[PDB]
RNA sequence: AGAACCUUACCUGGUCUUGACAUCCACGGAAGUUUUCAGAGAUGAGAAUGUGCCUUCGGGAACCGUGAGACAGGUGCUGCAUGGCUGUCGUCAGCUCGUGUUGUGAAAUGUUGGGUUAAGUCCCGCAACGAGCGCAACCCUUAUCCUUUGUUGCCAGCGGUCCGGCCGGGAACUCAAAGGAGACUGCCAGUGAUAAACUGGAGGAAGGUGGGGAUGACGUCAAGUCAUCAUGGCCCUUACGACCAGGGCUACACACGUGCUACAAUGGCGCAUACAAAGAGAAGCGACCUCGCGAGAGCAAGCGGACCUCAUAAAGUGCGUCGUAGUCCGGAUUGGAGUCUGCAACUCGACUCCAUGAAGUCGGAAUCGCUAGUAAUCGUGGAUCAGAAUGCCACGGUGAAUACGU
C-alpha cells in the first residue's frame, strides 16, 4: 500500500529515466480529472500525492473573482475573505472533498497519464540528442511506407520521417530496407515525428561528398556551391588554399571511383564537379561544363549574364530541358541567358540601336553623337543623368559646358518620362491632381487618369454619364466628385 | 501494473480480485421494470435496496 | 565545466586540471576554428622559423614583421620593422586586426 | 610430489604375434563363476557349472574365442623440421608504431636535455604531437576499526557447579565468515624554477608503492623438452611391438654439486612445567582402556570433519647434574633380538631394543646466502605414498649485527 508507491516511483525513475516529480504532477492531474467527472457539475479539482507515503488528498478549489459567472469554480472576493481574510483576487479557495476510490477506471486513467507523459519525455530526450546531428547523414531502418511520407526507425525509440518531396523521384523503399538521409530540421513538436530527413536536398550531396572524400572532412577543400536537380543532375563548386592539392582531382578520385560513390548512393544521379573563382565570370565558365563558352557579357544591374557559344554547342549550354543552365545559374546566383555568337551581336545592335534611338529623342542630339556615348559605355539616360562629371569628361569632343548641357537634357527627359507616366496612371501627377477631389483613392485616380482625366479640371469638366463605367464609381460618388472638383476649380 | 497496484494504497483491496468483468445481459426485448424481488439467505448482509 | 571534480575521484579531479589547463594555454585559443588556416600573422620570424617554414610547405601566405637579424626569404609580404620592444607591439597588433575587421563584411 | 615387485623406457632368459590396446568383417560360442593344475611365472592342457536380454524366433545389441587381413603399436632418431610449455638477461626500464619533419640515403627526431623518482615515474624545456607493449594502479593475503550473523566458536557481567564453558544463560569479546571505512603527498613547514618533487612535523593502526605475493615489454641464447602430450618427415612391423619371472636403476680405486649430524658448557642427560600456527583425514585419521622396556598389537569412541582424531610441540624456564675430556660430546659403522607395511625387506625399507663405539677438538686457496619479524636456530604440518625424507613445498616459536660510502 504505502511502500508500493515509492517502490512504483522507483521502477518507473528507473525504468523511463524519468524524474519521479513529472510522474507524480501527471498522476496528480489525471486523478483531478477522473474526480472531475464522478460530479454533474464542472468543478475545479487539485488533487496532492504524498511522496513518502503515496496517500493523496483531493481538493474542490473555486478561483476568487469580483463578478462570479461560474458558480460551480468561482466565488466572490467578500465570500474568500470571509474564510481567509489574507485572499485576492485571482487566489485560490480549497475545500477539501472525498478522494476518489482506486477502481480499475482511475488506475486505467492514471496508466494513461503516465504513458503519454512517458512519451512527452522520450520525446524530449531523442530532440535533445539528435539536435547535434543537425546537418549529418543519419542511417535507419524503413518502418512503415505511406503516400505521403517514409517513417524511418533510428534505434532508441527514435523515428525519423522522410516526406515525399524529400526522396529522390525513382526510389522505392519496402518496410525493412536501410536508408541513408541528411536530418535537415529537428521539430520539439508535442506531437508528430520530430526528425526531418533529406535525400533530395543539397546538403545530402554536400556530406556524401565529405564522408567519401577525406580532404573535405579535413577541412582542406571546401565545397563553395551546389546546385541539385535531384535523381538526375548535380554540379558541386570546390576550392582549396592548398596549390598542391586539385580539388576537382580529389573529389572524382581514382577513375572516378569517390564520384561513383556518390552517384550510386543518390540513385545514378549525375554529379559535375566544377573549381570556384572568385571572379564570377570565370566560375560561370567553369559552371558551365561540360559546355565550352565562347564570350559573356555581364549585366551588374540586373543581375545577369549573356552566355555565348558556338552553335554546335549550343544544346549542350541549354542541356535537357534547361537543365545544365538551370543548375549553373543556382551553382553562380547569376540569371544566366544562352544564346549564339551571332544573336550575342544581333541583341547588342539591337540594344545598341534603342539607345542612340532613346538618346536622340530624349537629348536633342545627333545620331553620330549619339552613337559615340554608346561607344563609351552609356546605355540610359539615368547613368547619363547620375554618372560622376569625370567620365563624361574623358569622352573625346565633350567640355564642360556639354557635360553640364547633356545632363541637364537627360534630368529633364527623365523627368518628363515620370510626369506622362505620373498622368498615364495615378504615380503623382494624377496622384495630385485628379485625386485632389476629396473621396479619390489613388486606384480612381489611375481609373479616371485611364480614360484621359488627368487633372482636377479635367474632372470638372466630365458629366456623370461619362464617368458611369468606372468599376467602384456610382452616379451618386461620380456626382458628388465632380461637384468637389467644380468647387475647387470654378469657385475656389 | 504499477498504477494498478496503487489501487492498494487508497482504496484497499488486494488486486481488485483477480479479474474485472460486469455480468451484462443480452437483447431482443424492451420493457418496463414493474416489479423487483430480493429474497435474502438468512446471516447474509442485507444491502441498502433490501 | 560541468564535473571532473564530481565525477570521480579527486586524484584524477586535481590532474584532469592541468590536462585541461596545458592544452588551453598552447592549444586552447585556436580550438574553435576548423580547417587549414589562410594567413599566419607573425610576430618573429627568428626564433619562429619553424612557424613560418611550416605554411609554405603547406602554400599558405605568411605575414610577419622581420627585424635586421631575421630571415625574409620565408615570408611572402615581408614588414620591416622594430619588434623586440613592448611599444611597436601596440602600434602593430591594433592596426592590423582592424584590417580584418573590415573583411568581415 | 618419493626405483624392493609394479614403476621401467635397460640386461640375462623364458614366450607371443592382426597382436598388450582401438575401429571394421566372417562363423562359433552368452557373459559369468568355481576347481585340478604344466611351469619360476607367462601362456597352455583342461574339468565343472551357468547359458542373461530382444523375439525381426531364418538374428542385432552386451561379450569371449577363431580366421583374413586393411592396420595398430614405438619412452625408436631428428628440439637447428615444429606446436605447446618453460628457463634466463630481469620485475632490469626499457622495446616500438602512426603522421609530420631533417638527411640523397641507411636512419635520425619523438625516447634528447635540466630536475626528480623504485620506475621514457611524472614536471618543465624541445620540430615534434599523440598512440600502443611495459611501470604504476585495479586483484589476493596480512596491518586497525565499524556493521550483519552466533554454530561444532567465546566467557565479561548473571545463578548451579562431578567446579571441565560442564550446564542454564549472555551477544559486547576472542574467533569466524561477508560487505564497507581507511593512506590519496590528503594537511603543515622549509626547500625547489609560482614546477615536479624532496626533507622533517601533525593527526593516525598503518605515511611517503605500509609489508609480502601474483603479475615477467619487443626480443636474446637458431638455450631445454620428440621421454607428458600434439606433430612433418625417417624407420622397425614374427620387430626397436608385446607378455612374464629374476636381476639393475642403490653397483665403486676416485673427484665435484647440494644438504644433514656434529665437533660441545648461551652444552649434553634426568625430573617438573609454559607457550603455537597451519594443514590432513574414509578399502582413511584413530581416541580410551589393555598386553608391551621399545617399535607396535588387541578391543574399539567419535569423525565422511571449527565439534572427533593425527596431536601429550621444541628450544624456554626452575632444579639436579657432569666438569674442557675424545667424554654423561659425537654418534658413523658393526653383531644380536625383534615391529609393522606388503604376495615379498637377500641383493634393496623404515623403525626399535640391548650391545658397539669412528672421524672429528671450529676447517687452507677459494666461494655463497641475507638489509627485518630478515640471518640464524627450534619444532610442526603437508603433497608424494601399500611402505619409504636430512629433500621440496607451507606454518608458526624465538629473535640479531651492520649498511662510512661508490
Amino acid at each position: 500500500m504505502n511502500k508500493e508507491i515509492l517502490a512504483v516511483v522507483e521502477a518507473v525513475s528507473n525504468e523511463k529515466a524519468l524524474p519521479r516529480e513529472k510522474i507524480f504532477e501527471a498522476l496528480e492531474s489525471a486523478l483531478a480529472t477522473a474526480t472531475k467527472k464522478k460530479y454533474e457539475q464542472e468543478i475545479d479539482v487539485r488533487v496532492q500525492i504524498d511522496r513518502k507515503s503515496g496517500d493523496f488528498d483531493t481538493f474542490r478549489r473555486w478561483l476568487v473573482v469580483d463578478e462570479v459567472t461560474q458558480p460551480t469554480k468561482e466565488i466572490t472576493l467578500e465570500a474568500a475573505r470571509y474564510e481567509d481574510e489574507s485572499l485576492n483576487l485571482g487566489d485560490y479557495v480549497e475545500d477539501q472533498i472525498e478522494s476518489v476510490t482506486f477502481d480499475r477506471i482511475t488506475t486505467q486513467t492514471a496508466k494513461q497519464v503516465i504513458v503519454q507523459k512517458v512519451r512527452e519525455a522520450e520525446r524530449a530526450m531523442v530532440v535533445d540528442q539528435f539536435r547535434e546531428h543537425e546537418g549529418e547523414i543519419i542511417t535507419g531502418v524503413v518502418k512503415k511506407v505511406n503516400r505521403d511520407n517514409i517513417s524511418l526507425d533510428l534505434g532508441n525509440n527514435a523515428e525519423a520521417v522522410i516526406l515525399r518531396e524529400d526522396m529522390l523521384p525513382r526510389e522505392n523503399f519496402r518496410p525493412g530496407d536501410r536508408v541513408r538521409g541528411v536530418l535537415y530540421s529537428v521539430r520539439p513538436e508535442a506531437r508528430g515525428a520530430q526528425l526531418f530527413v533529406t535525400r533530395s536536398k543539397p546538403e545530402m550531396l554536400i556530406e556524401l561528398f565529405r564522408i567519401e572524400v577525406p580532404e573535405i572532412g579535413e577541412e582542406v577543400i571546401e565545397i563553395k556551391a551546389a546546385a541539385r536537380d535531384p535523381g538526375s543532375r548535380a554540379k558541386i563548386a570546390v576550392k582549396t588554399n592548398d596549390k598542391r592539392i586539385d580539388p576537382v582531382g580529389a573529389c572524382v578520385g581514382m577513375r572516378g571511383a569517390r564520384v561513383q560513390a556518390v552517384s550510386t548512393e543518390l540513385g545514378g544521379e549525375r554529379i559535375d564537379i566544377v573549381l570556384w573563382d572568385d571572379n564570377p565570370a570565370q566560375f560561370v565558365i567553369n559552371a558551365m561544363a561540360p559546355a565550352d563558352v565562347a564570350s559573356i557579357v555581364v549585366d551588374e544591374d540586373k543581375h545577369t549574364m549573356d552566355i555565348a557559344v558556338e552553335a554546335g554547342n549550343l544544346a549542350q549550354a541549354i542541356g535537357r530541358n534547361g537543365q545544365n543552365v538551370r543548375l549553373a545559374s543556382q551553382l553562380s546566383g547569376w540569371e544566366l541567358n544562352v544564346m549564339t555568337v551571332d544573336d550575342l551581336q544581333a541583341k547588342h545592335q539591337a540594344e545598341a540601336h534603342a539607345a542612340i534611338d532613346t538618346f536622340t529623342k530624349y537629348l536633342d542630339i545627333d545620331e553620330d553623337f549619339a552613337t559615340v556615348l554608346v561607344e563609351e559605355g552609356f546605355s540610359t539616360l539615368e547613368e547619363l543623368a547620375y554618372v560622376p562629371m569625370k567620365e563624361l569628361l574623358e569622352i573625346e569632343g565633350l567640355d564642360e559646358p556639354t557635360v553640364e548641357a547633356l545632363r541637364e537634357r537627360a534630368k529633364n527627359a527623365l523627368a518628363t518620362i515620370a510626369q506622362a507616366q505620373e498622368e498615364s496612371l495615378g504615380d503623382n501627377k494624377p496622384a495630385d491632381d485628379l485625386l485632389n477631389l476629396e473621396g479619390v483613392d489613388r486606384d480612381l485616380a489611375f481609373k479616371l487618369a485611364a480614360r484621359g482625366v488627368c487633372t482636377l479640371e479635367d474632372l470638372a469638366e466630365q458629366g456623370i454619364d461619362d464617368l458611369a463605367d468606372i468599376e467602384g464609381l456610382t452616379d451618386e460618388k461620380a456626382g458628388a466628385l465632380i461637384m468637389a472638383a467644380r468647387n475647387i476649380c470654378w469657385f475656389g | 501494473t504499477p498504477e494498478e497496484k496503487l489501487l492498494r494504497a487508497i482504496f484497499g483491496e488486494k488486486a481488485s480480485d483477480v479479474k474485472d468483468s460486469s455480468l451484462r445481459v443480452p437483447n431482443g426485448v424492451s420493457g418496463t421494470v414493474i416489479d423487483v424481488q430480493v429474497f435474502t439467505r438468512d446471516g447474509v448482509e442485507k444491502d441498502k435496496r433490501a | 565545466q560541468d564535473g571532473t571534480f564530481d565525477k570521480l575521484t579527486k586524484k584524477e579531479a586535481l590532474m584532469r586540471t592541468r590536462e585541461l589547463e596545458k592544452l588551453e594555454n598552447s592549444l586552447g585559443g585556436i580550438k574553435d576554428m576548423g580547417g587549414l588556416p589562410d594567413a599566419l600573422f607573425v610576430i618573429d620570424a627568428d626564433h619562429e622559423h619553424i612557424a613560418i617554414k611550416e605554411a609554405n610547405n603547406l602554400g599558405i601566405p605568411v605575414f610577419a614583421i622581420v627585424d635586421t637579424n631575421s630571415d625574409p626569404d620565408g615570408v611572402d609580404f615581408v614588414i620591416p620593422g622594430n619588434d623586440d620592444a613592448i611599444r611597436a607591439v601596440t602600434l602593430y597588433l591594433g592596426a592590423v586586426a582592424a584590417t580584418v575587421r573590415e573583411g568581415r563584411s
